């Protein structure tokens, strides 16, 4: 029954971007984290906020901060806790809505993937050969192939070593 | 080897540390006023404090490191979390919690 | 070509539309007109609304400003900033001793404006409000949906400014009010409010069962407030503020003729008002006789349009308090040094909430001035979406029975779309004058010179639907009349002597919008036909060349005109001009030049442009061209030949297919313009420039064209070419091993600016109109803090139509090129002209019914009558009319041919033959007679330039119009490899070149497992995915050669399970049997 | 096949005392047609002082003989005091339809 | 961040004093236009540094995974790494090991370690003289079979 | 669809089971030395584009007309997965 805790856990790596240019604005920052310190800083400010004699009352209020401040990195679902504060808005990602719920991350990253040489196209039809025969354009089409198109080229004409090769599809 | 049956479940606060295994606690300056990286507490790179000198003791062989201030042959340049996991530590030592204890009444609340 | 067709015109199309937008601009907005009249509206209002903010100690609010544009227009959009107009408004403070020191207007802050166009421009992108519409107030009462108990629904003032009452009909309490949000007994409520026993019982009316609470008028006072947020009555009724209905209807005429008679400002102002003529209805209205309990039923006369003068400025209201008590924080801290009327007031929290707003309040959809019209429709449109309640895409517990159709003429039923439909739309031509202000009001017609509009409301007396007449009065003795919804037979009032207090179509137009009376026999197709066409209309493209419709309604009169796309003029005449890139003058008010366009940029592509008309003197009256226009005749497309039928299926579904001579000539192909933005902040440690001293990469390929950064105007591009090299100093990944080796072995000794370039995104071919310089402490650049430079360079490209491109008419029948052909081929007219277009049945004609084709036949009778037409609305233009004209047509190209050189011939002959078996022609005189019939509606022979034969079969031809769509190709596609590779996510996404895509999220899925393509399958979330060695372990493994790529390792998952970890978790990666224990990622 | 201006940088650009605008320009010289005597010629070039107010069309280019232009009227401009106009065509002979990819 | 009341007391300056221009102007003050407002030192680019680097920016955080961009450890990248070095591995055939194995220790190739051209001479027996000449005597011999079989492009990576 | 597609499916006990084997029977066949098919003369597919010929590079389509010639089985045979390698050195 170790549910009770002692040592919330928090990753760092998936923040640390950085700043984002084009059209019209760039500035760069992330979430989890501005929603993380809530925590550290509570549990910090505790420990220190007590060695100083704070008598009842105080104590709890304080410490039972962290409680609310875990409820945190967790799943933001009772009262909210808005970024913008006072900030009348939106809801701090905190596995609810996003990551593990639904449509954000895991909803998202079990099949909404994605191929690598997919792609896109418009739409048409008139007699070829019909079935196993399809549109498909010249360019357009080269790169997915890409790859082994330097193959062949090797040893039959074209180029000498792969190394040019794109060099050459500039 | 290769996969198969997939565990998981619980893993006691005793666990946390295992993976936590160190790194944590301190503040979490989101970067300085001023070289936006770092704050050698929150997304620290582990052992990295503007120049630490060491921690690539742990590591065997591979490559060279120490480069004294600045950087060495750390992650921070290459290999940084690698997108792999990395567990911090929490200070956690005040009173209780509830990890969510969920919404069924479980993990107490039936107990 | 004037061949009109019309009979009786009286009105004007609404002179001229554009108003929806002024109509906030102005009537709205005092402003430019003295500060002392103007009621309250809008903005007045507000101001004294809004209490001086309260602690002596004591702001007042007096008088504005405004005007003075700080930047004019033009400017603006050469940089950005909104055509923001700045105001002020003198507070002088009370307080203590000689209380005032009436400052300067305390120097306030800017406001955007309203170009006389018809939209707006911010930073630099002319766009728009757009409408709201809602149930408006007064008093519903609304029919019991639960259970058959009819009860009440109370009002808002307006969205945001009020609580919604309600007085239920329930059972364990005999009326439970319902404020805003809240359920109480209303009787607990009539106590605190004088009435109370005797005073209200007896008078007027599960009574008062619970009288045990009528006695003292204050034991609710704090009663009530128990059971409210946690456990108020300062508003809700008491003062002017929160509930308070007003302006001059609704607001305010909702009691004084539905209510009974007594008005006030609001409701309970504690002194009752309106909380007695609402429940003493109910009670002689259940049961009683004075039914009238008419719901909203989305009815018209219970719904309100709302001009932005409204949609914001309300808004304005809650902002010009962000500020109230965001300056009382001012009365208490900051000792006087730093205290006066103009220490408080500061412009950072009230721009704000206005300017957070016309740059991203959903609404504002940025304008779509793609072609003259579009843009115009989106001054009109209007929605009950955005952030008045009415509100998410495919439902809230009720959307779909709702906003469905209703009982309002006074708007098109075919302009939605299929989505969030309904919740848009647009108003129509005869609507909204005089008091558009409240409520749409579409004009009426009663037998003479007096006309009559009171709302799309009056349902009083029943009107006629233009049909039949003759100098005042027809004959029908049937007047196809109408009253509220069903279409009785009629009754002829009887006297000529007006209407049956109003009845006339007016004209018959008057039922559609404008996006809509423009179509062809749009009287005969579908109406689902119609919309998938009323809209492709918003979207086309200046096809440079532009032609204006054989067929077509003069309304195009307007269309360009009123949303100004071409010119105009002014009293006097008289030209002279150098054409060239500007205009002659006048002669009236002296002279005056006229600049126009060159090509310019626009919200998407269209690239307007502006050539014109002249010579020397005339002064009616145009003047110029418009984008996509011909002599004032709104032209959008290019009608050039057609003819129903297929070949080689080369239009099967629903396809076209063009012939090459539609390039020859040049004639469809068109323009868009791209902005590339591109910067250099400037960290600390590399600091990003643009000398066209490229590194590593030194060319001709750059020195020559580039050169000194900006590349000169008139330079061709292609993928991939500099637009504007660049620098950066920069140093990410310090140098490498071996290849030191090369460094040096070739001797270009090393790099210190990493290439950072901008390089023609995936592919973009074109020219150069421009470019553009910017930069940081420079008085007009606003550019973003921290920055210096904003290089801007302008790129645009004559289109042209390859393969794909969408073409689609104007009765609903979407293009999709199929293999344009080569003149040889195609259908040669026995006199050579060949089919320029053709537009197999099938898909939508047999299928969703259109009439259309009369746009075909009476068509032919233009190339050879020579004769262009005008088609108006549920009138005129029908199936007898094309024959008339069908007639000196035949007379006539038959002529040629039997006085140039023959008449009859095998082919065209034969073929008559199955004309007879067939069941068509009439077995009579020589080939001439029955040659001709075939014309009429069918169309002449006909071979094929394939084998040669004739095409049995009386086929159809008839130039009509196609248009050609947004929908390109070279802007619609994506294709690409390994290309993204984007970070945290570790899955495709990513590339200061590339930025395509493609998901396979989901379903995509399914189908393919439906199957064992395991290998296939995986594949996708193996390599191909966020494998990332195995990402490499592919390129790596073909490149090199053959080799099935490595089996795989996830990734995405790997996250996950950190993900998960993150929480109290764990995810032994558990091994085979049991005790093998695998735990695999954990460094390899 | 092949044209320019000299005050002019590029197809989609305005030019000075003049309604026409390049676009348009060529949009009507595409329908010029001409006849070359002899067969050695491979494609030849086309001059016009094109100056000051008039009507100019076709004819009123270089008079070199060798080549003429079986077309006359054909308005080309309409400038109006800006004048200003000399041009380089260059002329060609083929079979087909060859657009924006044989740049002359 | 990290605030000292070295910003926030004098964000709250060029702040209340943007602000006090304002009322005292009509229109939005530039940033050198405040530097006098201010005083020394207050030129323009310190007063752009400073609200440059916070006050309650750093973004909102996530609206709209709300921005991709990428370059970390490039995929086409760490492949066309795994080439260039079996290249040279191939374009080192045609070599000899008192010039091959020369350059690999000299420029570093061998493992890492970019030995000096002593720890080259030490080993390998003779004094620099010969060696220097061994050293040049690559570099040609290794460019001069490039003009007349192309890999010069792996530069670009 | 498959040259001969007709005398696959039902030839095996089951699709799959089908397509499993031959794509094995093509890496390993012509991505294991070219030379290594069944076919002897020049029923060895082939393809005459457009001058000059050669043996379709996509191997895959070997292996479908490979199962056409007696030769091959299929099934729980020779576990040593490995010794699959047995003969790589026989064809070196
Ligand atoms: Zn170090």
């Amino acid at each position: 029954p170790e549910w009770m805790i002692l040592e919330a856990v928090p990753v760092l790596p998936p923040d640390l971007r950085p700043m984002v240019q084009v059209d019209g604005g760039r500035f760069a920052t992330s979430d989890l984290n501005d929603l993380y310190r809530r925590l550290i800083n509570r549990n910090n400010r505790l420990k220190k906020l007590l060695a100083q004699g704070a008598p009842e009352i105080i104590i709890r209020n304080e410490k039972r901060m962290l409680q609310e401040a875990v409820d945190a990195v967790i799943d933001n679902g009772r009262r909210g806790s808005p970024v913008t504060n006072p900030g009348s808005e939106r809801p701090l990602r905190s596995l609810t809505d996003i990551l593990s719920g639904k449509q954000g991350r895991f909803r998202q990253n079990l099949l909404g993937k994605r191929v690598d040489y997919s792609g896109r196209s418009v739409i048409v039809v008139g007699p070829q050969l019909k079935l196993h025969q399809c549109g498909l354009p010249k360019r357009m089409a080269l790169e997915l192939f890409k790859p082994f198109l330097l193959k062949k080229m090797e040893e039959k004409a074209f180029a000498p070593n792969v190394k040019a090769a794109r060099r050459m599809l500039e | 080897k290769e996969v198969r049956k997939v565990r998981i479940a619980l893993a006691s606060p005793e666990k946390i540390r295992s993976w936590s295994y160190g790194e944590v606690e301190k503040p979490e300056t989101i970067n300085y006023r001023t070289l936006k990286p770092e704050r050698d507490g929150l997304f620290d790179e582990r052992i990295f404090g503007p120049i630490k000198d060491y921690e690539c003791a742990c590591g065997k062989y591979k490559r060279q490191r120490f480069e004294g201030k600045v950087c060495e042959r750390c992650g921070v340049e290459v290999t940084r979390s690698i997108v792999r996991r990395y567990r911090m530590g929490h200070i956690e030592l005040a009173t209780p919690a509830a990890h969510i204890w969920f919404v069924k009444d479980v993990p107490s609340k039936i107990g | 070509e004037i061949k009109r067709f019309g009979r009786i015109r009286e009105v004007i199309p609404l002179p001229p539309l554009t108003e929806i937008q002024v109509e906030s601009y102005k009537k709205a907005l005092q402003a430019d007109v003295p500060p002392e009249k103007r009621e309250n509206v809008g903005i007045q209002a507000a101001f004294k609304e809004t209490f001086p903010i309260e602690e002596g100690l004591v702001l007042d609010f007096l008088e504005y400003r405004i005007g003075d544009p700080p930047f004019s227009q033009d400017e603006c959009r050469e940089k950005d900033l909104t055509y923001q107009a700045p105001l002020y408004a003198r507070l002088q403070l009370i307080h203590k001793d000689t209380g005032l020191i009436k400052e300067d207007e305390v120097f306030l802050g800017h406001l955007p404006l309203m170009t006389e166009d018809g939209s707006f421009i911010i930073n630099g992108a002319d766009r728009v409000i757009v409408s709201q519409i809602h149930r408006s107030p007064g008093v519903y009462f609304t029919p019991d949906p639960a259970r058959p108990g009819r009860y009440i629904a109370s009002i808002i003032p307006l969205p945001k400014r009020g609580p919604w009452i309600d007085l239920e009909v329930e059972a364990s309490g005999v009326v439970t009010m319902k404020v805003n949000k809240r359920k109480f007994p209303l009787v607990l409520l009539l106590r605190v409010l004088g009435y109370d026993q005797e005073t209200l019982v007896r008078e007027l009316s599960g009574l008062l069962d619970e009288a045990v609470l009528a006695m003292r008028p204050e034991e609710a006072m704090v009663r009530l407030f128990t059971l409210l947020r946690p456990g108020l009555a300062y508003l809700f009724g008491l003062l002017a503020d929160p509930k308070r209905y007003d302006l001059g209807e609704a607001g305010r005429y909702k009691a004084e003729e539905k209510l009974g008679v007594g008005l006030s400002g609001r409701t309970l102002v504690f002194k009752d008002e309106v909380f007695l003529p609402t429940l003493r209805y109910l009670f002689a209205l259940t049961a009683g006789v004075p039914g009238h309990e008419v719901d909203d039923i989305d009815h018209l006369g219970n719904r309100r349009i709302r001009t932005v003068g409204e949609l914001m400025a309300d808004q304005f209201r809650v902002g010009l308090a962000r500020l109230a008590r965001g300056v009382r924080e001012r009365m208490v801290m900051g000792s006087p040094d730093t205290l006066t009327p103009a220490k408080l007031v500061n412009s950072r929290p009230l721009e704000a909430a206005l300017r957070e707003f016309f740059s991203r309040s959903q609404l504002s959809q940025f304008k779509d001035e793609t072609n003259p019209l579009s843009s115009l429709r989106h001054k009109r449109r209007i929605s009950a979406l955005g952030p008045g309640g009415l509100t998410r895409e495919r439902a809230g517990f009720d959307v779909r029975d709702v906003h469905r159709t209703h009982y309002g003429r006074i708007c098109p039923v075919e302009t939605p779309e299929g989505a969030n439909i309904g919740l848009i739309t647009s108003l129509a031509a005869y609507a909204r004058v005089d008091a558009l202000g409240f409520i749409r009001t579409p004009y009426r017609r009663v037998k003479n010179g007096v006309v009559t509009e009171e709302v799309v409301y009056m349902t009083a007396s029943e009107e006629d639907r233009y049909t039949i007449a003759q100098a005042n009065t027809p004959l029908e003795g049937d007047r196809i009349a109408t009253d509220r919804v069903v279409a009785r037979r009629r009754g002829e009032p009887v006297i000529v002597a007006p209407e049956e207090v109003e009845f006339m179509d007016v004209s018959p137009k008057q039922v559609f919008s404008l996006n809509t009376n423009l179509i062809p026999f749009l009287e005969h197709d579908d109406a689902n036909r119609a919309l998938m066409g009323s809209n492709m209309q918003t979207q086309a493209v200046p096809l440079i060349r532009a032609q204006a419709p054989v067929v077509m309604t003069g309304l195009e009169e307007r269309v360009v005109r009123d949303s100004l796309a071409a010119l105009y003029a002014e009293e006097d005449g008289e030209v002279v001009k150098v054409d060239g890139t500007r205009i002659a003058v006048r002669y009236e008010d002296g002279r005056l030049v006229h600049p126009l366009r060159r090509y310019a940029r626009s919200n998407q592509g269209t690239a307007f442009d502006q050539r014109p008309r002249v010579r020397v003197g005339q002064r009616v009256d145009l003047l110029a061209d418009g984008p996509a226009s011909e002599e004032g005749f709104l032209a959008l497309g290019q009608n050039v030949l057609v003819a129903i039928m297929p070949f080689d299926g080369y239009n099967f579904e629903d396809a076209i297919v063009i012939s090459e001579e539609l390039l020859k000539r040049d004639f469809y192909t068109s323009i868009h313009i791209e902005r590339y933005e591109i910067e250099a902040r400037d960290t600390k440690l590399g600091p990003e420039r643009i000398t066209r001293d490229i590194p590593h990469l030194s060319e001709a390929a750059l020195r020559d064209l580039d050169e000194e950064g900006i590349v000169r105007i008139g330079a061709e591009v292609k993928p991939g070419d500099i637009l504007v090299g660049r620098t950066s100093f920069k140093g990410e990944q310090e140098p490498s091993p071996e290849e030191r080796l090369l460094r040096s072995i070739f001797g270009e000794k090393a790099r210190d600016v990493k290439d950072t370039s901008l390089r023609v995104p995936p592919g973009e071919g074109g020219i150069v109109v421009g470019r553009l310089r910017l930069r940081r402490g420079d008085p007009g650049v606003e550019l973003k803090p921290g920055v210096r430079e904003v290089v801007r360079v302008f790129v645009a490209q004559k289109r042209k139509l390859q393969v794909g491109d969408k073409l689609a008419n104007r009765h609903g029948n979407k293009g999709v090129v199929a293999k344009i052909l080569p003149v040889e081929d195609m259908p040669h007219l026995p006199d050579g002209t060949p089919v320029d277009v053709i537009l197999n049945p099938l898909g939508v004609p047999s299928r969703m019914n259109l009439g259309q084709i009369l746009e075909t036949h009476l068509g032919l009778a233009g190339y050879f009558l020579g004769q262009r037409y005008i088609s108006p609305v549920f009138d005129g233009a029908t199936e007898p009319e094309i024959k008339e004209l069908l007639a000196e047509a035949f007379n006539l190209y038959f002529g040629k041919r039997q006085g140039e050189g023959f008449g009859v011939d095998k082919r065209e002959k034969e073929v008559l033959a199955r004309a007879e078996k067939l069941g068509l022609v009439s077995p009579g005189k020589s080939p001439e007679e029955q040659l001709k019939e075939l014309f009429d509606l069918g169309k002449v022979v006909l071979y094929d330039g394939r084998t040669g034969e004739p095409f049995e079969g009386p086929i159809v031809v008839g130039q009509m119009f196609i248009m050609k769509l947004y929908h390109m190709v070279e802007d619609k596609m994506h294709a690409r490899s390994t290309g993204p590779y984007s970070l945290i996510t570790q899955q495709p996404l990513g590339g200061k070149a590339q930025f395509g895509g493609q998901r396979f999220g989901e379903m995509e899925v399914w189908a393919l497992e439906a199957y064992g393509a395991a290998h296939t399958l995986q594949e996708m979330l193996t390599i191909k995915s966020d494998d990332i060695e195995g990402r490499n372990a592919a390129y790596q493994a073909i490149i090199k050669g053959e080799d099935v790529p490595e089996p795989s390792v996830p990734e995405s998952f790997r996250v996950l399970v950190k993900e998960l970890q993150a929480l109290a978790l764990d995810v032994q990666t558990l091994d085979e049997k049991d005790n093998p224990v695998d735990i695999f990622e954990g460094l390899a | 096949t092949s044209v320019y201006i000299e005050d002019v940088l590029h197809e989609f650009s305005t030019i000075p005392g003049v309604k026409e605008d390049v676009v348009e320009i060529i949009l009507n010289l595409k329908e010029l047609v001409v006849r070359f005597l002899d067969p050695k010629m491979a494609s030849t070039t086309l001059i016009l002082r094109a100056e000051g107010p008039k009507e100019v069309r076709a004819g009123d280019f270089t008079p070199s003989a060798d080549v003429e232009i079986m077309n006359p009227d054909l308005h080309i401009a309409t400038l109006e005091e800006g004048g200003k106009l000399y041009m380089e065509v260059r002329v060609d002979r083929g079979v087909g339809y060859v657009p924006a990819e044989r740049h002359g | 961040i990290r605030i000292p009341v070295h910003m926030v007391e004098t964000i709250n300056k060029l702040s209340r004093t943007a602000r006090q221009l304002q009322q005292e102007l009509g229109r939005e003050p530039s940033y050198e236009e405040i530097a006098e407002a201010m005083g020394p030192g207050w030129d323009a680019k310190r007063v752009e540094e400073t609200l440059k680097i916070a006050q309650e920016p750093v973004s909102l955080e996530t609206p709209i995974d709300f921005i991709p961009d990428e370059n970390l450890p490039s995929p086409v990248e760490a492949a066309a790494q795994s080439l260039l070095s079996e290249e040279l591995e191939k374009a080192l055939s045609k070599l000899s090991e008192r010039e091959a194995m020369v350059l690999k220790l000299r420029k570093g190739l061998i493992d890492g370690r970019e030995h000096t051209l002593e720890e080259v001479g030490a080993y390998f027996g003779v004094t620099r003289e010969r060696i220097r000449q061994i050293e040049n005597k690559a570099l040609r011999k290794l460019k001069y079979h490039e003009s007349r079989t192309r890999k010069l492009r792996d530069f670009l990576e | 669809a498959e040259p001969g597609i007709d005398k696959l499916f039902g030839m095996v006990d089951s699709k799959y089971r089908l397509t499993v084997v031959v794509a094995k029977r093509a890496q390993q066949l012509l991505r294991h030395r070219f030379k290594n098919t069944v076919l002897e003369p020049e029923e060895r597919p082939k393809m005459r584009t457009l001058e000059g010929l050669y043996d379709d590079p996509n191997a895959v389509t070997w292996a479908m007309k490979e199962l056409l010639t007696g030769r091959l089985f299929f099934g729980e045979n020779l576990v040593p997965e490995d010794r699959l390698q047995k003969e790589m050195e026989r064809l070196y």
